[PDB]
């Protein structure tokens, strides 16, 4: 019965989780974790990969 | 012979940082476990807060 | 060319690299300078010359 605002719940939802899930990628550099990357390389390799 | 000949003794530390039970931690010592309370942690060279 | 495994230590790799007998010391991926506060599940050292 309530298709339309189940579907505006939905699309802004995923649209979330999407944000969320963009964060656990790499983006080409060493490691998706900023802290790690920071912890594992010195300040001037380290701001490259940033 | 020319140092571009000559022997160079080689060692290759290949360090596999990976997600498991950690054996060679480093000089740094620990410190008294705290709880319920915000606090800079860091468990095996994971640093969190 | 041997592999030696280390494991089940602490390590001070300070030494290992501020010693001026070392002409050629190369790090890929990780920085000298903070290997001593991080830990590592195992390290391989492979001798060759």
């Amino acid at each position: 019965a309530l298709g339309k605002l189940q579907d505006v719940v939905n699309q802004n939802a995923q649209a979330l989780n999407t944000l969320v899930k963009q964060l656990s990628s790499n983006f080409g550099a060493i490691s998706s974790v900023l802290n790690d990357i920071l912890s594992r390389l010195d300040p001037p390799e380290a701001e490259v990969q940033i | 012979n020319g140092v571009g000949y000559q022997p160079y003794r080689v060692v290759v530390l290949s360090f596999e940082l990976l997600h498991a039970p950690a054996t060679v931690c480093g000089p740094k010592k620990s410190t008294n476990l705290v709880k319920n309370k915000c606090v800079n942690f860091n468990f095996n060279g994971l640093t969190g807060t | 060319w041997n592999r030696k495994r280390i494991s089940n230590c602490v390590a001070d790799y300070s030494v290992l690299y501020n010693s001026a007998s070392f002409s050629t010391f190369k790090c890929y991926g990780v920085s000298p300078t903070k290997l001593n506060d991080l830990c590592f599940t195992n390290v391989y050292a492979d001798s060759f010359v």
